[PDB]
C-alpha cells in the first residue's frame, strides 16, 4: 500500500501518454525520475527517461524531450555511472534528435562532456566527441563538426568532412591551408597520430591534390616534414622548416602561434 | 455612464508596446496575461508572452512547454512565449589550443555561480532580456507574466536606479578601458527602456484581482506604487467571480456571492476611471489553447450572468 | 647550406624548389569566411 | 585572609610563583580600576 | 496506515526552531501560517511569525496591524507578528553637534541609498533579521510567510552561498579594521546555516490547492528543497470544496471532481508525507477568533458530511 | 470622471469605524488619502489624515495610527506647505501620543525634522525641536530631550530640566560640569544667546549653585568669563582662559575640541 | 603679570583664586553614565574568575604551565569561591552609601 501509489502514477503516465496529453505526461515523467532517483534505482530511472524522450521527439515534442534528456543527464552524473560506449550512442542519439538552433543541444553537450571522463577535463571522452561529429557532419554544420573532430580522434572522417567542407566553401587557393590548419590544430593538442593520419587522408583523397610524399605545393611539403621531425622531435629541423618556409607559414598569421605551441610541445621551446 | 468594463481600450491602443500584469499571488495572473496575449495574437502582427515568474507556469496554462528562447505558440502562428532564464550564460564550449587567462576565467566563473542565485539575479535577467528584446525589436507587443507584487514593483523600479547608477557613473569617469567602452554603449538602450517604461502610450499595466479583502487592498497598495513609479495603469482583471444560479444556490456559493458582492461594490466605488472587466469562475480547468481561446474570448466581450 | 646539415639529405632538394617557388609566389588572396570559422575567439 | 588568598590558592597550583605573582597583582590592579570604575548603575549588575 | 493528516506532528517536535510556508500564490500561505502559528502558541512559550512577502497580508489576516519591530498580537499572551523592512534601517538623528566620520559615512550613505530598491534587497533584508533573530534567541519558534516559490527557494539557498563567500573572502583576506566585521558574522552565519540543514532545528510546510499548476509548481518546490536538502514531510492541500449532497449545484459538483482527480494525484505521488486537508470556508478568514477557528481543523483532520 | 464613490466609500469608513472595524477603517483612509491627493485637495487629505490619526490613538490602535500620521507627514511634503505654528503643534502631539520606544517616533522625527524649514538647514526649525524637547522631558527621556533642546532655541526650560537631570541622575562632582558641557555644546553651534540664557538660569536656579557669578567652582568662573570673551572675540583672551584653566578643562577631555571650534567659530582660529 | 594684562582687571582676582584652586583639587572622578549620555555615543568609558585570570595572565604576558580547563576545574564555581563575589557585592554595597 505505502508504495501503490508510484505504480498507480505509472499506470496514469501510462494512459496520459496514450490519450496524448503530452506535457502532462512530461510532468510525470519527471515525478516519477525523482522518485526512482529517491530509491537509487538509478539505471530503471536512465531508461525511462531515455525512453520518455525518444518517445516525446518521435512526436516533436522539442522541448520536453529535450528536458527528458538532461535528467537522463542527471541520473548519470548522480549515480557516477562510469563512461560506457552505449550510453554515449544513446546520448550522440539524443543530441542528433534535437533541434539545431535550439540553444538546449549547447546546455546538453556542454553537460554531456563533462559528465564523460571528467577527469580528463574539457575533452571530455574522444569516442562521444567523434559521434558528435559525425552527427553534425550529417548535419551539415561544419564549423562544430570541425571543432570536435579536432577535439575527437577520428582522423579518417575528420579529413573526408574537410575534405568535402573544402570542395564546398573554401576558395581554389585555400584548399591545403585546411588541412594545414587541421593538421597545425591537432598538434596544438598532443594528437600527433590524428595529424598524421589526417593529413594522409585528405593529401590522397583530395581531388586537386596530386599523390605522391613529395608534393608539389610547398605548404604540403612543409607539413609533411614538420610531421616527419615531430616524429624525430629534432628542435634544429624544426626551426630549420620554420625558416626555410616563412613565406609559406606567413600565409596565415596564426600558424605561428601553432608552431610555438608546438615547439613547446615537441621541441622544448621554453614557456 | 462609467468606463467599459473590457479591455478594448488596450485592444485598440496599436501604440501599446509593453503590458504587464500583477497582483497578489494566485489571482490568475498567469491566466489572465495568456487570455490577453490570444487576444491581442488576432490583431498585432507578432506578439510575445515572458514567464518573469521564476515558477514559470505559461507552459503549464497552455499545455506545451517552452523553452528559455521565444518559441511559437501551439495553434497560434504570430503568438511566441518564453521563460525567463534562472541561470546565468555558464554552458559554453571553451577552446584549448591555448593557454587561458586563469584569472579572468575564474574570476567570471565565480562571479555567475555567485550570483546564480543571488536574490534579484531573476529581475537582473529579465531587465536583460527586456534590453535584448528592445534592440531585437522583433516582437510587436510583449506581455509579462509578472510575479507578485513585490518582486514586480522591484523589477519595474529596476531600470530607474541603474540608469541613475549608470548616470553616476558617467559623472565619474575614470575618477581595462575595455569596460569603459561597453559600459557607454549600453547607456542609450537603459535611456530607451527606462524612457518607454513611463510612456503611458508605449507600455500600460493591468491589475487582475479577485473579490476579497487581502486580493483589493493589495491591488491598492501595488496601484499607489505604480502611481509612485508614475507607471500608467487604468484597468483592473476582476477575476474568479462566483454568480450563483437563480435555480439551486448552495449554501457556500450564497455566502461567497455575499462577500464578493461587498468587495466587488468596494471595488467599483473605489476605481473610477478604470475600466473593471469582470470574469467568472469557470467549472473546468483553464489549460489549453482551446481552452485558453474561449476563456480569453469573454475577457473582450463585457461578461454578464445569465 | 648551413640548414641543410641539418635535414636529411632526401628532404633537401625539394625545399629549394619550395624556397624558389616561394621566391615567385604572389600575395596569399583574402581568406574565406569559411576558413575564419577555424580559429577560437580570435580571428 | 580574603580574596587574595582565594586567588593565589588556584593560581599556584599550575601557575609558575613569578606568573602566578604577576597574574594576581594584575587582577589587584584591575580590581582597584573596577572600584574606580563603579557607578549607581554598577550596583544591579553586580547583584545578578 | 498512511501518515496521519494532521500537523500533529509540527507541534509535538519541541525540538522545531524555524518553520517556513510556501508554495503557489494564492494557496493560502498567510493563513495557514497564521493558522500555525495560533496553534503553537497554545503549546510553545512564545511564537513569533514573519511576513518576509513585500506587501504583506497578516496584518491583514488578523486585522491588526504590525510595526517592523515585533509586537504582540492582540487576544494572544505570547503570539508576536512582524513585517520585514524592504528598505534599510537608515533612520537616526540628523547629525552630531560636531563634525563625524564623514569620510567613511559617506560611501555607506551612498551604498544605502543605491541599494533601497535593489531587486535582492527585500530577502537580503530577510537574511539579516533572521540573523537578528539568531542572535537574540528571543521567540521559541518563529513561522514565516513566503510570496512566491522562487524567492522563497533563494532565501532558502543565501546561508549556504553566504557562507561560501564569507569562507572565500577571508582566504583572500589572509592572502584592516574591517575583517573583525568578518569574524564577528561568520559563526552566527554558520550557526543560521546548519539550522536551516538540519531537520530538527527547521521544516518546511508546502500549501497547495488541487489544481494542476498548483501541485505541480508544489512538486517543482519539493524538489528544489530536496536540493537544498531543507527537510519537508508534511503538505497542506486548502481550499477543498466537498459538494452538499442536498443542494450540490453545477459548479461545486465540475470543482469538486476536479479536485478529487488532482488530490488522488497527490496522495499517489506523496506517500510518506503528511497531507492534511482544510476546506473552503464560507465566511472570510480574518480576525483572532476567525482564524483559532480555522486552525481547530487544521490540528482535527477535517471530514465532509 | 467621477459618479460619487469618493463620498459612498467616506460613508462606509464612517461606518466601520462606528462598527469597531479598526483596521479596515485605516485601509480605507489611506484609500482616501490618495484619492484626495490626486485631485490636489492637499488640506482635506492633510485634516482627515490627522484626525484620523487622533481617533486611532485614542481607541489605542497605534501603528495604524503611526501610519496615518506618516501620511500627513507625506501630504506635508508633497504639498510644499510653508512652515507654521499650528501645523508645528500638531506634530508634536502626534508625536507626543505615540509610543516612546517604537521606532516609528524615529522615523516620523526624522522626517518632520527634515520638512520642517527644509531649505533652511539640516538643524530644522527651533519650534519643532524645542516642543519635542518638551515632549520628551515630560517623559521623562532625558538624553533625547537634551539633544533638542541644544538643538533648539530655548534655554530657559533646557537649564530646568538640565537641573532637574543632574540632580536626579548626575553625581555629587557632575553639578558644575553638566551646565559646561550643555554651554558648550550650544556654543558650538551659531547659538551663543541660548548659551548665554541657560548658564544664567541654571545658575540661578540650582539649589547646589551660589547665586553670583563669581562662583566657588573654578570652571563655571571660566564658562563666565569665556561667555564674556565670546562676546568680544579676542583670540589672545581666549587661549589665556584655555591654558590658564587647563585642569578644569580636563575634567572632560572632550572640552578640549570644543574649546577648538570656538576659536574658529568666535575667534577666527584657522581650522 | 604675563596673561593677567591681555583679561580685564576685574577678572585677574578671580582668575588667581582659581588657579590657586586647580592645584588644591583632586581630578575628576569617572563621569556618571548620566552625563556619560550627553557626549557622542562613539567613545566610551569582574565577578567571572576564570575571565579575569585568563585576562590578566594575557595582559601581564603570564602563560599557566598546566592548560587552562585545569584552573578552570578547580575554580569550578563552588561557594567557597563565590565568596569572591559575596565579597565583591558586599564591597560595593559599602562603597555606595558614598553616592547613592
Ligand atoms: N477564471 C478562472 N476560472 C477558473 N479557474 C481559474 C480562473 N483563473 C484562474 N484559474 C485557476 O486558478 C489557479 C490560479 O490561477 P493562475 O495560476 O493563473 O494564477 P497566477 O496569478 O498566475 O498565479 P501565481 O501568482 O501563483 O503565479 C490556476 O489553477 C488557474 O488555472
Ligand atoms: N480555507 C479558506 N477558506 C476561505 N478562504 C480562504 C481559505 N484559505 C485562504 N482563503 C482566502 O484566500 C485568499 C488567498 O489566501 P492567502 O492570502 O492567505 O494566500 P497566500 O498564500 O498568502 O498568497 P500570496 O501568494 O498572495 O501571499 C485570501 O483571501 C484568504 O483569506
Ligand atoms: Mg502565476
Ligand atoms: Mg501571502
Ligand atoms: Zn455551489
Amino acid at each position: 500500500r505505502n508504495r501503490g501509489g508510484v505504480q498507480r502514477v505509472e499506470g496514469k503516465l501510462r494512459a496520459s501518454v496514450e490519450k496524448g496529453d503530452y506535457y502532462e505526461a512530461h510532468q510525470m515523467y519527471r515525478t516519477l525520475f525523482f522518485r526512482y532517483m529517491s530509491q537509487s534505482k538509478h539505471t530503471e530511472a536512465r531508461e525511462l527517461m531515455y525512453s520518455g524522450a525518444l518517445l516525446f521527439f518521435s512526436h516533436g515534442q522539442q522541448n520536453s524531450a529535450a528536458d527528458l534528456s538532461m535528467l537522463v543527464l542527471e541520473s548519470l552524473e548522480k549515480a557516477e555511472v562510469e563512461v560506457a560506449d552505449e550510453l554515449l550512442e544513446n546520448l550522440a542519439k539524443v543530441f542528433s534528435l534535437m533541434d539545431p538552433n535550439s540553444p538546449e543541444r549547447v546546455t546538453f553537450v556542454s553537460r554531456a562532456l563533462k559528465w564523460s571522463s571528467g577527469g580528463s577535463g574539457k575533452l571530455g571522452h574522444p569516442r562521444l566527441h567523434q559521434l558528435l561529429a559525425l552527427t553534425l557532419w550529417k548535419e551539415q554544420n561544419y564549423c562544430e563538426s570541425r571543432y570536435h573532430f579536432l577535439h575527437s580522434a577520428d582522423g579518417e572522417g575528420c579529413a573526408n568532412m574537410l575534405v568535402e567542407y573544402s570542395t564546398s566553401r573554401g576558395f581554389r587557393s585555400e584548399v591545403d591551408m585546411f588541412v594545414a590548419q587541421a593538421v597545425l590544430q591537432f598538434l596544438c593538442l598532443k594528437n600527433k597520430s590524428s595529424a598524421s593520419v589526417v593529413f594522409t587522408t585528405y593529401t590522397q583523397k583530395h581531388p586537386s591534390i596530386e599523390d605522391g610524399p613529395p608534393f608539389v605545393e610547398p605548404l604540403l611539403n612543409f607539413i609533411w616534414f614538420l610531421l616527419l621531425a615531430v616524429d624525430g622531435g629534432k628542435l634544429t629541423v624544426f626551426t630549420v622548416l620554420c625558416e626555410q618556409y616563412q613565406p609559406s607559414l606567413r600565409r596565415d598569421p596564426m600558424y605561428n602561434e601553432y608552431l610555438d605551441r608546438i615547439g613547446q610541445l615537441f621541441f622544448g621551446v621554453p614557456p | 455612464e462609467p468606463l467599459e468594463p473590457t479591455l478594448k481600450n488596450i485592444i485598440e491602443q496599436k501604440s501599446l508596446k509593453w503590458i504587464f500584469v500583477g497582483g497578489k499571488g494566485g489571482v490568475g495572473k498567469t491566466t489572465c496575461s495568456c487570455s490577453l496575449a490570444v487576444q491581442l495574437a488576432a490583431v498585432r502582427e507578432s506578439v510575445l508572452i515572458i514567464s518573469t515568474n521564476p515558477a514559470h507556469n505559461i507552459s503549464d496554462a497552455f499545455d506545451q512547454k517552452f523553452s528559455k528562447v521565444p518559441t511559437k505558440v501551439k495553434g497560434y502562428d504570430n503568438l511566441f512565449a518564453m521563460e525567463i532564464d534562472p541561470s546565468l550564460g555558464v554552458a559554453e564550449l571553451p577552446d584549448e589550443f591555448f593557454e587561458e587567462d586563469n584569472m579572468l576565467s575564474m574570476g567570471k566563473k565565480m562571479m555567475q555561480e555567485a550570483m546564480s542565485a543571488f536574490p534579484g539575479i531573476d529581475e537582473a535577467m529579465s531587465y536583460a532580456e527586456v534590453m535584448r528584446l528592445v534592440k531585437g525589436m522583433n516582437f510587436s507587443v510583449v506581455v509579462f507574466d509578472t510575479a507578485p507584487t513585490g518582486h514586480t514593483l522591484r523589477l519595474l523600479n529596476f531600470p530607474t536606479i541603474v540608469e541613475r547608477g549608470l548616470g553616476r557613473l558617467m559623472q565619474i569617469k575614470n575618477q581595462a578601458d575595455q569596460l569603459a567602452s561597453k559600459l557607454e554603449e549600453t547607456l542609450p538602450v537603459i535611456r530607451s527602456v527606462s524612457e518607454q517604461f513611463k510612456d503611458p502610450e508605449q507600455t500600460t499595466f493591468i491589475c487582475v484581482c479577485i473579490a476579497e479583502f487581502l486580493s483589493l487592498y493589495e491591488t491598492e497598495r501595488l496601484i499607489q506604487e505604480l502611481a509612485k513609479c508614475r507607471i500608467d495603469t487604468h484597468n483592473i482583471i476582476v477575476n474568479q467571480l462566483v454568480f450563483p444560479d437563480n435555480e439551486r444556490p448552495c449554501k457556500m456559493c450564497e455566502a461567497r456571492h455575499k462577500i464578493q458582492s461587498k468587495y466587488l461594490d468596494q471595488m467599483e466605488d473605489l476605481y473610477e476611471d478604470f475600466h473593471i472587466v469582470k470574469l467568472p469562475l469557470l467549472p473546468h480547468e483553464v489549460r489549453g489553447a482551446d481552452k485558453v481561446n474561449t476563456f480569453s474570448k469573454q475577457l473582450l466581450e463585457p461578461y454578464s450572468p445569465p | 647550406e648551413p640548414w641543410a646539415a641539418a635535414v636529411p639529405p632526401e628532404w633537401v632538394p625539394i625545399i629549394q624548389q619550395d624556397i624558389q617557388s616561394q621566391r615567385k609566389v604572389k600575395p596569399q588572396p583574402p581568406l574565406s569566411d569559411a576558413y575564419l570559422s577555424g580559429m577560437p575567439a580570435k580571428r | 585572609p580574603q580574596v587574595w588568598q582565594l586567588i593565589s590558592k588556584v593560581l599556584a597550583r599550575h601557575f609558575s610563583a613569578a606568573d602566578a605573582s604577576r597574574v594576581l597583582e594584575q587582577l589587584q590592579r584591575d580590581y582597584e580600576r573596577s572600584l574606580s570604575r563603579l557607578t549607581l548603575d554598577d550596583i544591579e549588575r553586580l547583584a545578578s
